[PDB]
C-alpha cells in the first residue's frame, strides 16, 4: 500500500475512504451518497451547479431504475461530462480523462489510446463511453453497484507506468481535473507515444516543487548516458528536476523549470546553488548505476 | 454554450460525424433569427439606461420595503441602490448577449448556473428580479421576432428565478 | 468552443460592455454571408471521401518512403491511421467554416496534436503536405461555379484557405 | 433517427431543460427545408422506375463482369438482376425518407449502419452501388433546395461507400 | 423517438413502399402548421413555473390529505419530488407538441411511470388530477390571442390537449 | 500479437499467476510446431518469387477487368501491376511471420487491422486477394504440419476478407 | 510484448524482409533448447515461495536498518508489501525466461519502477539487494544436477541471470 | 532555426529530392513579396514602445487585479517584468515576421513559456490578453496606409497575426 507518502502524494484521503456501493434496498441516503459520490469521481472534483444536476437520473438512481453502473454511464453520456471533457479538448485528452473518471487508473500503453480513438472515430462518444463501463477491468473492480474510485494500490493485472502516470493525472485532493497547471493540453501523450515515464512530483501545499513541469523540447534526459566521465571524479550521478527559479532574472533566466544532471560530489553546492537561484526541489533521481 | 451553431457542432462532434443536413438545416435556422436578433440587441442597448432605472422603479415600488429597511441586502441606501441597478444592468447586458449569440447560452454560462447559491447566501429575493425582468418585459417596445425571442431569455430567466 | 456569435460575446462580456453598433453590423455582415458559409461546408462535406483519398494518393505517390517496408504508413494499421488523421482534419476544419471560429479546429484536433505526432515519429512535415493537397482539392471544390447561384465566395474562400494553413502550421 | 426535431429533443431531455429559442431555430431551419425535401421526395417517387432501371443499366454498362459473370454475387441471371434492381430501389427509397423525416436518420437506420458487414458478407462491391447513386444523382432533374439536400444525401451515402 | 415526419416514414418502410401523394400533402399540411406549433412551444415554455406552481397550488387546496402530516406530498423532500414529477411531465409534453409525435413521452416519461407509483405510494389519481390542472392553464395560454399573429390554432391546442389527456391516463 | 508464448503470459499475468503445468503445455505444443513452421516459412520464402507472380496472374486470369480497366485502383498499366504484385507479395511474407511466431500475430498487426478501411478507401476488391491467397495454398508445395499452419493463415486471411 | 520468435519478426517486417536462412536457423536452435527453457521456468516457480522468502530472510539479516521501527519494511503493511514485491518480480522474470525476451519483464515490471520506489520512499538499492539474492537461489535451483535428464544449460542460466541483473538495475 | 527558404530546402532533403518547380516558383513568390514583409518589421519596430505601453496601459486597466496590491503585476519589479515579457514577445513575433518562419519564436521564446509562468505564479490568460492587445495595435500600424507605397499586405498581415496568435495561444 500507500502509508508514508500517502500524505504528501494526496493518497491518505482515499486510503481513508471506502467503496460507495448501492445495497439492494438501500435506502435514501444510501442513495444520496452515491449520487454525491458519483459526480465526484465522474466530474473530476470539479464543482456542480444545481441548474447542472442531472436531476431525471439521479431521481431514477434513487428508484432503483438504474444501478449505479447505469447511473454512472448516464453521467458519462451527458451534455454536462461533454462540455466539462470532450468538447474543448484533444481525443487523448479526452480518453486521460475517461480513464481516471470511469476506471480510476491512468492508460497503460499506446494500445489502448489506439483503441478508444478508432472507437470515438468510428462509432462516436457514446459508444467510446460504453467500452469503458462494459470493459473486463470496469466489471470486475466496479461490477454493477460500486462508485468508480482511484486505485493507487497495486493490484493484478497492473503495471507499473501506471502508478506513476496517475500522479500526472491526479494533482491532489483539492483540486479538478480542469484546475491543474497543464490546463486542457494531454498529460500522457509523449509518455505514450515513448513509453516513458516521469519523476512523480506530489500535488501543492505538500510538495514545494510541485510546479515542475518539462518544456516542449530541450529537456534533459532520464539516464546519465557517458555515466560520470564528462563530470571528472564522480562517485554516482543524479537527475534533480528544480522549479521556481527566478532570482538572476531574464536574460540570465530563460525557463524557471530546469533539469541538471549533477554528481554526488557536487549535491552540496547544487542545492547551495538552487536556492540562491530561489528554485525548488521538484525531484531527485539516481541517474547514473 | 447553448446556441444554435455551437450545438450543432456539439452534435456531430460526439457522433463524429460531417456535418449534414440536419446541422445545414440548424444554421438555416439561425440565419433566419440573426438580424432580429440583431436589431433587438441594439434597440435594448440603446434603451438600456431608461430600461434599468424604470425596473429598479418597478422593483422598489412592488417591494417599498427594499427602500425602507435597514440592511445589506436592501436598497435603503444609495450603496444598495447601486447594487440592485448594477445587478438588473447585468440581467439586461446578458440578454442582449443571447440576442446576438441566439441561444440561452450567455445567460446559462454568466448568469444562471449558480445564482439560487447567491441570492441564498446575501438573502436577495428572487421575486424582486421576477418583477424588474417583468418590467423589461413591458417596455422594450419590441416586435415580433425581435419581441418573441427577447421574451423568451426574459422568461427564461424568470422561470429560473421561480 | 465558440462560434462566430459566442467570440463576440464572451471579449464582451469579460469587459462588462454591450456590444457596440459596429460589432452588431460586422455580425450583420456574417449573418449576410451564411448562405454562402453553408455552401462551402455543403460541398466540403459531400466530397469528404474524394478529398481524403485523392490527397493521399498524390502524397504517397510524391512521398514514396512514406509506404516502403518500414515506412511511418507501412501495413494496413497505420496506413489505416493516416488516413483517420486525414479525415479527422478535414472534419474539424469545416466545423470551423461551419462555426465562422477556429477554436473547434483548435481545441479539438491541433492542440497536442504536434506532441504526438512527435512522440510516435509521425513525419509532421509530410501531414503538412497532405493537408495542403486536401486545401487545394477542397477549394477547387467550393469554388465550382456549376449548380449553384453565382455569386463571390472569395471572402468564404480565403477563411477556410486559413483554417487548412492553421492545420498544416500546426503539424509541420 | 437522426432528424433535426428529434435530436433538438434528445439534447435539452440529457440537460432536463425545457426547449428554447435554439430548438425553435432548429424548427423553424425544418421549416424552411421540410417543402422543398417533400417537393424533392414526390419527384423521386414519380420517377422512380425510371431511376432505378436507369441506375441499373449504369451500373451494368461500367462493370460489365457484372452481366456476364456466374456467381451469387453477380447479376448474369435474372435472379441476379432482380437482387440488383430491388437494392437501389431500396437506396432510392430510403433517400426518399431522408428527404421526408429531414436528415440522414433513415439512410442511418435502414441502410448505412451495417452496410460494410453486408457487402463483405455476400462479396458485393461498394463501387456498384456508387455507380447506381451517381446515376441517379444526375438524372432526377432536381432543381434548387430540393436538389441541394437531395444530393447531400445522395453524396452521405456514396461517402459511407468509399 | 419519433418525430410527426418521421413517424410516417417508418410505417412506409416497414411497408417497402414509397409515401403516397396523400401523406405527402399531409406533411405539407404539417409544415403550414409549423410556426403556431412553435409558438405553442414557445408559450406553454415561457410559463412553465406558473402552470406547474398555480396547478399544484391548486391541486393542494382540492386534496388536503396530500398536505397533511403523513400525506404523500408532506415533507420537504416528498413535496419537491412530487413538484418536479409535474414539471418533468409538463416539460416531456412540450417536447412531444415540440416534435408532432407522442413517442418522446410515452417512450421515455410515461412508460413504467404508473407502476413506479404504485409500488412507491402515489396516488395516481392526484397526480392525474394536477395533470389537468396543468392542461387547462396550458390550453389557455396558448389560445391567448394577445402579442401574436391573429389565427386558428383549434388544431395545435387538440393536439396538445391529447399528449396532456395520456400523461393523465398514464398515471391515472 | 498472438502467438501460443505470449498468450500463455498474458493470461497468466492477468490472473496474477506463475506460470503452471497449463502455460508449459502450451510451451509444447508450440516446440511440437515450431520446426514445421520454420520449414514452411523457408520453403515458401525461397519460392516466393513464383508464388507472387503467379498468384498475381491468377488474379488477373479471374478479374480480367483489372487489367483492362482504366483507374488508379486497377492493374492496366505497369504502376498498377506493380502495386499488385507489391500487395501480393506482403499478404505471402507475412504469412511466413506467422509461421514463424507460430499464430496469426503477424498477420493481425501488420495487414489485418485496418485492411477493411484501405480497401475500401482505395476502392480494391478483397475478391481480388482471396484469390491470390486460394492460388498460393493451391501451389506452395507443403505438406503435413507445413502444409495446414500455412493454409490455416492463408484461410485466416481470407476469412478476413469475406 | 514480445516472444523470442515474434522479437525477429518485428524486426523483419520493419525491413520488408523474409527471415534470412540464418535467422530461420538460429530459431531452429531456439527450439532445441526448448525443453531446457521449460524446465527452468518449471523449477523457479515450484520453488519461488522458498526463493522469496529465503531472500527477504537474508536481505532483513544483512540490512536490518529495513525492519527496525521507522525502516520502510517495518509494519505489517510495508512487510507484505515488500514481499508482495520481491514474489512480483521473480513472476516477471520467470515471464521473460517463458518468452525468451526481456519485453514482458520490462514493460509491464521494471518501467517506471525506479520512479514509483523513489516517490514511495522504497530504498531501491535494497530492492537490488534483494533480487541478487533471489537470482543466486534461483540460478542453483536452476542448474541442480538431480532429477532431470542431463545436460549443459548455460545457455538458458545465462540468459535468466540477465533478466535478474535487468531487475537489479531498473529497481535502483 | 528556419527561415521560409531553408524550412522547404529541410523537408526537401528529408526526401533526398531537388526542389520541384512549383516549390521554386513558390519561394519566388515570397522574394516578390519580400519589400511589404521588410516594411511590417521595420513598422512594428519603429513603434514597439508604444505598441507595449498601449496594450500594457490598456490590460491593467480591464484587468485591475493585475495591479491591486497582491496582484501579480503589483510593485515595480514584477511590473518591471511583465512589461519587458510584453516586449520580448513582441520582439520574436519580428524575428519570425523577418524570416517567414515561426521556429525562432517557438524555440527560443515560446518553448517552456507556458510552464514558466505556472511555476512562477504568473496569470497566463493575462499574459495572452496582452499579446491579444499588442496584436491589434501591432497590425492597424502594419495595415497604416500613410507614407508608403501603396499596395496589398493582406497575406502579410495574416501571417503577422498568425505569429500573434501562436504567442497568445502558447502562454497559456
Ligand atoms: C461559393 C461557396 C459559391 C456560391 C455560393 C452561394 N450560395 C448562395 C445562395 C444559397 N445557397 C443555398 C444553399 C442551400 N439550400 C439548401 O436547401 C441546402 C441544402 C440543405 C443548401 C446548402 C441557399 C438556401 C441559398 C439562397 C437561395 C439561393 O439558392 O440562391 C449564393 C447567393 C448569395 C446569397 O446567399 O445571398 C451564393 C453566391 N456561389 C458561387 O458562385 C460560388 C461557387
Ligand atoms: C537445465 C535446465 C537442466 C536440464 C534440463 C534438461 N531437460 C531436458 C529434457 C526434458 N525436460 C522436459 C520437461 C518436462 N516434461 C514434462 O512433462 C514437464 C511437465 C509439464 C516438464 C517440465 C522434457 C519433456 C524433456 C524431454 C524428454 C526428457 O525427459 O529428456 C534435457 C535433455 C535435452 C533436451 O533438451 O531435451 C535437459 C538438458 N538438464 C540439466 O542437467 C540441467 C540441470
Ligand atoms: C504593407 C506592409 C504596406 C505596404 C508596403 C509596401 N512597401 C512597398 C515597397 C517598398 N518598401 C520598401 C521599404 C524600405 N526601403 C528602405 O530603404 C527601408 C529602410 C531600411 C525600408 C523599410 C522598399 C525598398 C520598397 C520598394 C520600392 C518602393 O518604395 O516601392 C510596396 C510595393 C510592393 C513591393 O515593393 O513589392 C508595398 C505594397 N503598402 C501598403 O499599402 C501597406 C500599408
Ligand atoms: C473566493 C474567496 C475566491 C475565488 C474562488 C474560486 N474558486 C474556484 C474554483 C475551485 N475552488 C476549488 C477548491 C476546492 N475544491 C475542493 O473540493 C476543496 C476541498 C478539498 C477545495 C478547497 C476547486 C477545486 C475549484 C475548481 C473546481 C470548479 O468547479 O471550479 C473558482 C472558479 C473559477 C472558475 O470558474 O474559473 C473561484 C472563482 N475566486 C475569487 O476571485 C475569490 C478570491
Ligand atoms: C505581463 C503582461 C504579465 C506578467 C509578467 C511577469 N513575468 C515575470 C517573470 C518572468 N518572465 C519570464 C519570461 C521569459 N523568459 C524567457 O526566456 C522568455 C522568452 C525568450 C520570456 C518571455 C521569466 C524567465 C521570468 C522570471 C525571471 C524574471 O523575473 O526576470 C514576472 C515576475 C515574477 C515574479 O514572481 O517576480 C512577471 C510579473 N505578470 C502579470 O501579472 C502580467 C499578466
Ligand atoms: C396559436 C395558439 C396562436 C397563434 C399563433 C400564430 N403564430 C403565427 C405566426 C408566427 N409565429 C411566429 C413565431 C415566432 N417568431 C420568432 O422569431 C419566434 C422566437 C424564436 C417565434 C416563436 C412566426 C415566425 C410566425 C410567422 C411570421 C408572422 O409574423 O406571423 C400565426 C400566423 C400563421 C402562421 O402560421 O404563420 C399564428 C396563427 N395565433 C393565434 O391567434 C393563437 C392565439
Ligand atoms: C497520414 C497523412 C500521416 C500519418 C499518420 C499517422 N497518425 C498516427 C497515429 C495517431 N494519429 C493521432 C491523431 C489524432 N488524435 C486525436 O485526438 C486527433 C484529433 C481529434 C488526431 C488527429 C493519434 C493520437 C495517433 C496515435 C494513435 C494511433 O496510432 O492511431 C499513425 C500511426 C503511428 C504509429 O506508430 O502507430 C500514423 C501512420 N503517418 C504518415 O506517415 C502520414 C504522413
Ligand atoms: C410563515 C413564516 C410565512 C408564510 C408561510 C406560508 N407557507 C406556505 C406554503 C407552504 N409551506 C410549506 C412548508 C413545508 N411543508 C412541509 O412539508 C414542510 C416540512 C415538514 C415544510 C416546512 C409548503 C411545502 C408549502 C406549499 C404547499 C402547501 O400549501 O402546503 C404558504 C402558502 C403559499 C401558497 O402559495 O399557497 C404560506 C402563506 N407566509 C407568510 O407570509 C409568512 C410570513
Ligand atoms: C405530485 C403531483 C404527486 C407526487 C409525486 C411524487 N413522486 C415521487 C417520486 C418519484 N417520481 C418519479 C418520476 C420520474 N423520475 C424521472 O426521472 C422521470 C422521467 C423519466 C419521472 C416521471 C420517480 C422516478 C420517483 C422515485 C424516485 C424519486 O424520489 O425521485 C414522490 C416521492 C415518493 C417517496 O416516497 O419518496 C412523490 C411525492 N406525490 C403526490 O402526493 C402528488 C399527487
Ligand atoms: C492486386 C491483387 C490488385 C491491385 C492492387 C493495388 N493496390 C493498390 C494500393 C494499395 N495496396 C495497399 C495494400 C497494403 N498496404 C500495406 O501496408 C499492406 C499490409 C502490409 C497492404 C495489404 C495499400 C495500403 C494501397 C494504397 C497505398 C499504396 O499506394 O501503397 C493499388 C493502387 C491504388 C491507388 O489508388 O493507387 C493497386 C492497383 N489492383 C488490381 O487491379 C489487382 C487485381
Ligand atoms: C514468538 C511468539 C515466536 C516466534 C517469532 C518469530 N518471528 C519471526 C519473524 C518475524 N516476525 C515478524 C513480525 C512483525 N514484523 C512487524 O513489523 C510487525 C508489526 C509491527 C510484526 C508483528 C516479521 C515480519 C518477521 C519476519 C521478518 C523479521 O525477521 O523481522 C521469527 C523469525 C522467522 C524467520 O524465518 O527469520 C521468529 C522466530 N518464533 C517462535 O518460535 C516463537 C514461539
Ligand atoms: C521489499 C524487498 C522492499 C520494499 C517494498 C515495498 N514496496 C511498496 C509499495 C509498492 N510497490 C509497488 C510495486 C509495483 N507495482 C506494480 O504494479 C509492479 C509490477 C506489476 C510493481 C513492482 C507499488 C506500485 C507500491 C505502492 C502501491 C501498493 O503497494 O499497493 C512498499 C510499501 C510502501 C508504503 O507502504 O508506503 C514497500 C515496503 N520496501 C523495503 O524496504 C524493501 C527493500
Ligand atoms: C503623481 C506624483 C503623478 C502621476 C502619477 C501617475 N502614475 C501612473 C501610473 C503608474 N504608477 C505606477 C507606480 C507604481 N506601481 C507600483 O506597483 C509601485 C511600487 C509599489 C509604484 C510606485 C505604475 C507602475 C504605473 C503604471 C501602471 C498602473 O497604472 O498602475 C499614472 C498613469 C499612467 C498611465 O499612462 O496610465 C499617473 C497619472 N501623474 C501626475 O501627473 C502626477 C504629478
Amino acid at each position: 500500500a500507500i502509508t508514508t507518502a500517502a500524505s504528501r502524494l494526496g493518497v491518505a484521503p482515499y486510503n481513508e475512504s471506502r467503496p460507495v456501493e448501492l445495497r439492494p434496498d438501500f435506502s435514501l441516503d444510501d442513495a444520496k451518497m452515491v449520487i454525491r459520490a458519483v459526480y465526484r469521481q465522474v466530474l473530476g472534483n470539479d464543482y456542480i451547479m444545481d441548474s447542472e444536476r442531472l436531476k431525471g437520473a439521479e431521481s431514477l438512481l434513487t428508484n432503483g431504475s438504474i444501478s449505479v453502473r447505469e447511473f454512472v454511464r448516464t453521467v458519462a453520456k451527458s451534455e454536462l461530462y461533454k462540455k466539462k471533457f470532450l468538447y474543448n479538448n484533444f481525443q487523448t485528452r479526452v480518453i486521460e480523462l475517461n480513464y481516471k473518471h470511469l476506471l480510476g487508473r491512468a492508460p497503460f500503453s499506446e494500445d489502448e489510446v489506439i483503441f478508444h480513438l478508432d472507437l470515438y472515430e468510428n462509432q462516436g462518444f457514446d459508444a467510446d463511453i460504453d467500452s469503458y463501463i462494459d470493459s473486463v477491468e470496469y466489471q470486475e473492480n466496479f461490477g454493477e453497484n460500486i462508485v468508480p474510485y482511484y486505485r493507487f494500490n497495486n493490484q493484478v493485472g497492473d503495471r507499473t507506468v501506471g502508478f506513476t502516470r496517475m500522479f500526472r493525472l491526479y494533482r491532489g485532493y483539492a483540486n479538478s481535473d480542469r484546475s491543474q497547471l497543464e490546463r486542457s493540453s494531454s498529460r500522457l501523450a509523449t509518455e505514450l507515444g515513448q513509453n516513458t515515464v516521469s519523476a512523480i512530483v506530489g500535488p501543492s501545499g505538500s510538495n514545494a516543487g510541485w510546479a515542475y513541469r518539462p518544456s516542449r523540447a530541450g529537456n534533459t534526459p532520464a539516464k546519465a548516458l557517458g555515466g560520470t566521465v564528462p563530470f571528472g571524479q564522480a562517485s554516482k550521478l543524479f537527475r534533480v528536476e528544480i522549479t521556481a527559479i527566478s532570482a538572476p532574472g531574464y536574460p540570465k533566466v530563460r525557463r524557471s523549470n530546469k533539469a541538471v544532471i549533477v554528481p554526488f560530489e557536487q549535491l552540496n553546492q547544487t542545492l547551495q546553488q538552487i536556492n540562491r537561484l530561489g528554485g525548488k526541489v521538484a525531484s531527485i533521481t539516481p541517474a547514473s548505476l | 454554450m447553448k446556441t444554435p451553431l455551437t450545438e450543432a457542432v456539439s452534435t456531430a462532434d460526439s457522433q463524429g460525424r460531417f456535418l449534414s443536413s440536419t446541422e445545414l438545416q440548424i444554421a438555416f435556422g439561425r440565419l433566419r433569427q440573426a438580424n432580429a436578433g440583431l436589431q433587438a440587441a441594439k434597440a435594448l442597448t440603446d434603451n438600456a439606461q431608461s430600461l434599468v432605472n424604470g425596473a429598479a422603479q418597478a422593483v422598489y415600488n412592488k417591494f417599498p420595503y427594499t427602500t425602507q429597511t435597514q440592511g445589506n441586502n436592501f436598497a435603503a441606501d444609495q450603496r444598495g441602490k447601486d447594487k440592485c441597478a448594477r445587478d438588473i444592468g447585468y440581467y439586461l447586458r446578458i440578454v442582449t448577449y443571447c440576442l446576438v449569440a441566439g441561444g440561452t447560452g450567455p445567460l446559462d454560462e454568466y448568469l444562471i448556473a449558480g445564482i439560487d447559491e447567491i441570492n441564498r447566501t446575501f438573502d436577495l429575493s428572487p421575486s424582486w428580479y421576477v418583477e424588474a425582468l417583468k418590467y423589461i418585459k413591458a417596455n422594450h417596445g419590441l416586435s415580433g421576432d425581435a419581441r418573441d425571442e427577447a421574451n423568451s431569455y426574459l422568461d427564461y430567466a424568470i422561470n429560473a428565478l421561480s | 468552443m465558440f462560434d462566430v456569435f459566442t467570440r463576440v460575446v464572451s471579449q464582451a462580456d469579460a469587459r462588462g460592455e454591450y456590444l457596440s453598433g459596429s460589432q452588431l453590423d460586422a455580425l450583420s455582415a456574417t449573418v449576410a454571408e451564411g448562405n454562402k458559409r453553408i455552401d462551402s461546408v455543403n460541398r466540403i462535406t459531400g466530397n469528404a471521401s474524394a478529398i481524403v483519398s485523392n490527397a493521399a494518393r498524390a502524397l504517397f505517390a510524391e512521398q514514396p518512403q512514406l509506404i516502403q517496408p518500414g515506412g511511418n504508413a507501412y501495413t494496413s494499421r497505420r496506413m489505416a491511421a493516416c488516413l483517420r488523421d486525414m479525415e479527422i482534419i478535414l472534419r474539424y476544419v469545416t466545423y470551423a467554416t461551419f462555426t465562422g471560429d477556429a477554436s473547434v479546429l483548435e481545441d479539438r484536433c491541433l492542440n497536442g496534436l504536434r506532441e504526438t505526432y512527435v512522440a510516435l515519429g509521425v513525419p509532421g512535415a509530410s501531414v503538412a503536405a497532405g493537408v495542403q493537397k486536401m486545401k487545394e482539392a477542397a477549394l477547387d471544390i467550393v469554388n465550382d461555379p456549376n449548380g449553384i447561384t453565382r455569386g463571390d465566395c472569395s471572402a468564404i474562400v480565403a477563411e477556410i484557405a486559413g483554417y487548412f494553413d492553421r492545420a498544416a502550421a500546426a503539424v509541420a
